[PDB]
């Protein structure tokens, strides 16, 4: 059992972001993207993220 | 033969004010 | 020499006001655990005795136990710390009457000194948020992609902010250069409820996307004037001072 | 002083109530092993005697044992822990009656604070159910496979809910964007059967998937304003604090 | 939690600087560029570059 | 010989000031031990009794603890570190009154010297600000894409000057030769804000860059006689001298 369901994100809860940098995979390198929305709890009553 | 295809260009016509409403946040 | 005032529960818990100019009197009877609280975060390098086989002594961090082991012990104790150095005088009690069973110190220094620097966030905070002597211009178009559009965009001279409706989806944004070049532009969030995007920022131009949609956004009043940035804070008012000195 | 109060049901078992400024009267008679609990979770770090050859000390967690085990003892005791220190005044009964065989502490602060915390949590439940501050929107209508299609549907401004009957396998929800793009958002299962599917946006349209039969979902008041979140929260009744603080 | 988010930059704090040495990539070299817009912490309020 | 001063609240803490022609007096009643503090950052070598029996001395960090253990305790202390040596007669005190407990030095020689080094940086700080002699060329020049261009630019004989509004981005600026190469330059940023960038070299030509937009300054009063650097340094009233001899 979960310990608490109001504080917690759980394996796939998919989160939606907005892709800041442009991608090219010539060279490794790091990337930086946003979050649209607010997040939920698994038992969605708190915003966390 | 091909190049990178460039992102959406957003047209240039329907030009409006973004500002309908003094936004709350100046104290107005 | 600073009597530690009796507990109003019972006299043998005495509080003591620290000083490091005064020597605290410590009263000790025949066979009591005499239990010294440090405060916390005290370092503790070493002590000395008048008499290493008087009082018997046992410490594990902050806290110090003294017991005196041998009769008619009048001596004195120098613990040393990072920060301070407590004295005390030992006299040893004749009739096992007037005991003290721990002793606790106020320190008024610490509380002076963190009363002080509270005032200091007090004072930085009211000027960040006072924002007074600042102006506004809200002459802005729009172009493009309307279903994105943000509900409201102003700018204060030195930022630009942009904001949305609770069900506006949070786009990114793009600094447009003359040519029409894209780069990127550092984007802090600040709002009540996160609806407010405020860029790094003043420029004649800027561009807005979300998926497979654009929007442009036109500054009509680019002021290339704006006021020099006198203090390196977003607030006049916010003095910064190099501390690293060296 | 703090003499502990008797026990209704005997005399020799007695209950003492803790208090940061006072010492705990404890009289031992010979040959009994007087019991102490500590509270649940406290860590030892020191004790101390004034003889140690006076009694004996047993600690095993939160458990404390003593005896007297010399003629004559009369010293004090001091057991210091992580959240506070404790103190005795340790003096044997030379009758051998009315001895101490164990002694319980309570403690405000702590008692206190748990009940403080489950007042908290109660007001929180309580806040999260009655979910005054709602305005609810209906104009939804449908298009496509009847078969999948929710019984009911609407949303509050922050969340939109599906309903389907007892029945129907629950399909997935799908976010569609202005261009026709399905994607990804979360969503919650509730309801008193788990016959609620509750999607975390509101949006003009909605797709509904199941094998290969799939229905479209229309808002037709779409209102983008809605509520701005204040509060973080689900609901406009419960706050949301940055205990991290540091 | 961060620390003290008014003197602090993280990852993704997207720079920008002008380059000043013509980069050519037969040997081996170093590069120069000088920052062109003044660089705020994650709170936006102070300075830091 | 110097005698301490004992503190206003007790008279066992007493404050002398450090002197290297006279040595201080320690007045040492038997049962106590003297805690001696020695300036901050300083590094003790070693040290010397009249009776290293007589005395014990253990020393951790800038901290010296003495305690005499034989009668007609009449000795010397003469401890040496790296910046100083310190000097001490202790005395045997058969009244057992009038206890040392610690002793404090207030140095005169660290500050002494410190505030003549400080005074010595302010002196070569006011010569470069204060900046006379200095003439000015105005007679300046562009051409090209405007929008980067500089609000102000100057030179002072030695160095160019180039003053940007504070909203506009910072350029890089190169050098240009009569025959159209380009060439780095070092360049240093000052004024109070930033917004003041200075090139080392006084020249008739010069080409400021950035993205794909280019302004070449151009300078309609090159005198090519210049005013000698003499001094070493950008100051005409600072020297530069070789203090490594040799």
């Amino acid at each position: 059992r979960l310990g608490n369901r109001d504080m917690l994100i759980t394996q796939g809860t998919q989160l939606d972001c907005v892709l800041e940098t442009r991608l090219v995979t010539t060279q490794p390198g790091m990337t930086t993207c946003h979050l649209t929305r607010d997040v939920y709890s698994t038992s969605g009553r708190v915003v966390l993220l | 033969c091909a190049s990178a295809p460039k992102p959406k260009q957003p047209s240039d016509f329907n030009r409006e004010p973004v500002n309908k409403t003094v936004p709350v946040e100046i104290q107005r | 020499l600073d009597v530690p005032s009796s507990s109003r529960y019972d006299h043998r818990i005495r509080y003591v006001t620290y000083n490091p100019a005064d020597v605290v009197q410590v009263d000790t009877v025949l066979g009591v655990a005499t239990h010294i609280m440090l405060e916390e975060g005290e370092q503790y390098l070493t002590h000395a005795f008048g008499d290493s086989e008087a009082y018997a002594f046992a410490r594990k961090g902050r806290h110090i136990f003294i017991k005196p082991q041998a009769e008619l012990a009048n001596t004195n104790l120098i613990v040393v710390t990072d920060r301070r150095s407590y004295k005390f005088r030992l006299q040893m009690r004749n009739d096992r009457n007037g005991a003290m069973y721990e002793l606790a110190f106020r320190y008024p220094d610490t509380q002076a000194r963190q009363t002080r620097e509270a005032n200091a966030r007090a004072a930085v905070e009211a000027a960040f948020e006072q924002r007074v002597g600042a102006y506004y211009n809200l002459k802005y178009m729009m172009s493009g992609d309307k279903d994105i559009a943000p509900v409201n965009a102003w700018d204060d001279g030195r930022f630009t902010y942009f904001k949305f409706s609770a069900n506006a989806d949070l786009p990114s944004i793009y600094f447009v250069d003359a040519e029409g070049n894209e780069s990127l532009v550092p984007r802090t969030t600040v709002g009540s409820s996160n609806n407010i995007i405020a860029v790094h920022k003043v420029n004649p131009k800027w561009m807005i996307r979300l998926g497979n949609r654009a929007l442009a956004i036109f500054n009509e009043a680019y002021d290339p004037n704006g006021v020099p940035n006198d203090t390196g804070t977003a607030s006049p008012a916010v003095r910064r001072v190099n501390k690293g000195g060296n």
